[PDB]
């Protein structure tokens, strides 16, 4: 049907507010070329960091 | 930061007077004064803020809680002296028989 | 200054803003909308917004030194 | 700079009065603090104010604490104590009421820093406020016994209740 | 005290005044700082129970 | 309602014994204000404040030791088993209470009573 994964990374954001939001402001930062070297990985990781922290303890019981 | 610098003398003034509280436990006569010493602090309190407000209800409390002032330090020394009668002297120790 | 009497013998400073900030309130069922009147009084009570705005002025200055 | 000569002051006297073995001392180190407040009045331009906390503060008030603690002749021993041991707990409690209330006003009462610029240009004078200018003394008296006449009066009767109490308490008549 | 003792101790307090209003021109000087961890810790809750009525 | 955190167990154990040290300082400072000065000491002001500091050492030390067990042992329960209830953390509190208050009260009895103590203070949160 629908991945239980896919749901529970949507219904875990609310936990993951202050990394989403440095995430999103980095991405405005660097909307300017600069030459294509700037970039947002280190925001990125954080907030799917704090994301799987939270979806992992929850999702092998929607598992069989 | 005239504000600042005359409400931090009327605060350093009641904080003297909780520490004479704080530091008299032998000495009732000085915990009375330093009772005085923060009722004093808050007159002033208020007239500092009557100023910096352009308002007058801070002079009039000012000159109410003076009436008060007065009040309450003439009948807590008479209320001294009976006890000081009573008992010949003013040691803390004389003035403990009320507890549990 | 919500009570009018000024310490020289004139209307209070802030006693305008305080009479339109209650007149609002008298009869705007939200308190929110009011907000404005509201700290343009407290505003006028301790400047803390243009001393603010002075101070990053000041700050600007001693940056560009 | 005045004001932190002022405070200076009001602070060792204060100091003084808490802490001075003799009763008669702190006393007389109180009438110290009174007068720098005047002082402290006087420069917010409150003369009426600056001359009753010498009238009744040092000149009343005072006078009672003196001449009750003069005539009780303290003896050093019966409130004698070692004030070494409450350092700490006047460390703790010190630090947490100046930290809370040094800077209660800060929030909401921002300093306005001195500039290298010239800003007493930007006094803007208002000259019909001062064509019949108002002492404390009127500004006051104008209010006290007309909108708010109610509290002149309870404060009578608090100062009555001071008299009767006074006599009731400590008369015994030869 | 001896005199000199009040003395030495009024030097000491105006000393005291004159760090204090250092201290005062710091905190002063960090009101942009304050408003701007403010703006963040407010909006994040805002972002935040947002999200948590989209479901 | 919990959403404001960043945890780490050994961060939480070194937080909380250092919490459970301010408390205890806090706590040993009025004891020893609120006690008065043996007859010996009145008229001597330093040993009053040795013994003052040394209250507020021991009891800075106990409280530490307790604010550390107990988180320590509600994390150690709840890594190893895995599983998020009141259930976890009643045995932290237990071994707290029951350790430290008895080595301190010296009796068994004692432990026992001031584990079951903590064990319901942590059960009702």
């Amino acid at each position: 049907v629908v991945d239980p994964k896919k749901y529970l990374e949507e219904s875990c954001k609310p936990k993951c507010v202050k990394p989403l939001l440095e995430y999103q402001a980095c991405v405005k930062r660097i909307q300017g070329d600069d030459s294509g070297h700037k970039h947002c990985t280190g925001q990125y990781f954080d907030y799917w960091q704090c994301i799987d922290k939270c979806v992992a303890p929850k999702l092998f019981a929607k598992l069989k | 930061m005239d504000l600042i610098k005359y409400f931090t003398f009327s605060m350093i003034i009641f904080i003297l007077g909780i520490w004479g509280i704080l530091l008299n436990r032998r000495n009732i006569l000085i915990m009375l004064m330093s009772i005085e010493l923060m009722l004093l602090a808050v007159n002033l309190n208020f007239l500092v803020f009557s100023v910096s407000l352009d308002d007058m209800m801070g002079q009039v409390f000012a000159l109410l809680v003076l009436t008060v002032a007065a009040a309450e330090s003439a009948i807590g020394l008479a209320i001294f002296v009976i006890t000081f009668r009573v008992r010949g002297t003013i040691a803390v120790e004389f003035i403990n028989s009320i507890q549990g | 200054m919500a009570s009018g009497w000024g310490i020289t013998g004139n209307k209070g400073r802030c006693y305008d803003f305080w009479m339109d900030f209650s007149e609002c309130m008298s009869h705007c069922r939200e308190p929110k909308d009011c907000t404005l009147l509201r700290e343009d009084y407290l505003e006028c009570l301790h400047h803390s917004k243009e001393f603010q705005r002075r101070n990053r002025i000041y700050k600007e200055e001693q940056r560009k030194l | 700079m005045i004001l932190s000569v002022l405070s200076s002051l009001a602070l060792v006297s204060g100091l003084m009065v808490v802490r001075a073995k003799n009763p008669v001392h702190s006393v007389l180190f109180f009438i110290l603090v009174f007068c720098d407040t005047s002082g402290l009045l006087l420069l917010l331009g409150l003369d009426f104010f600056a001359m009753i906390f010498l009238v009744v503060y040092i000149g009343a008030i005072a006078v009672l604490f003196l001449f009750v603690v003069m005539m009780f002749h303290i003896q050093i021993a019966e409130i004698h104590e070692e004030v070494l041991r409450y350092l700490p707990v006047s460390g703790i409690i010190g630090l947490i009421f100046w930290w809370e209330m040094f800077f209660i006003l800060d929030n909401e009462s921002i300093p306005l820093l001195p500039t290298q610029r010239n800003t007493t240009s930007l006094r803007y004078t208002v000259y019909a406020g001062k064509v019949r200018s108002w002492t404390n003394l009127e500004t006051l008296g104008n209010l006290l016994y007309t909108y708010y006449f109610v509290w002149f009066l309870v404060s009578s009767l608090i100062l009555l209740v001071a008299m009767i109490g006074a006599i009731v308490l400590t008369m015994h008549r030869t | 005290v001896k005199v000199l003792t009040y003395f030495g101790m009024t030097l000491a307090a105006f000393a005291f005044w004159q760090s204090m209003d250092k201290v005062h021109v710091w905190i002063a000087l960090h009101q942009d700082e304050k408003q701007e961890r403010m703006e963040k810790e407010a909006e994040v809750r805002r972002v935040r129970a947002e999200l948590l009525r989209k479901a | 309602r919990y959403l404001e955190e960043e945890d780490g167990p050994l961060m939480k154990t070194i937080k909380g014994s250092i919490t459970g040290f301010g408390a205890g300082t806090i706590y040993g400072t009025i004891l020893a204000t609120w006690k008065d000065v043996p007859r010996v000491e009145r008229n001597v002001a330093l040993p009053g404040l040795i013994r003052t500091l040394k209250m507020m050492g021991t009891h800075g030390l106990t409280f530490a030791a307790i604010g550390g067990v107990y988180i320590g042992v509600e994390q150690l329960v709840q890594n190893f088993r895995s599983k998020r209830d009141f259930y976890n953390g009643a045995i932290g509190g237990f071994v707290a209470g029951a350790s430290v208050l008895g080595y301190r009260a010296r009796s068994i009895p004692t432990a026992i009573a001031a584990g079951a103590t903590l064990a319901v203070t942590s059960a009702l949160i």
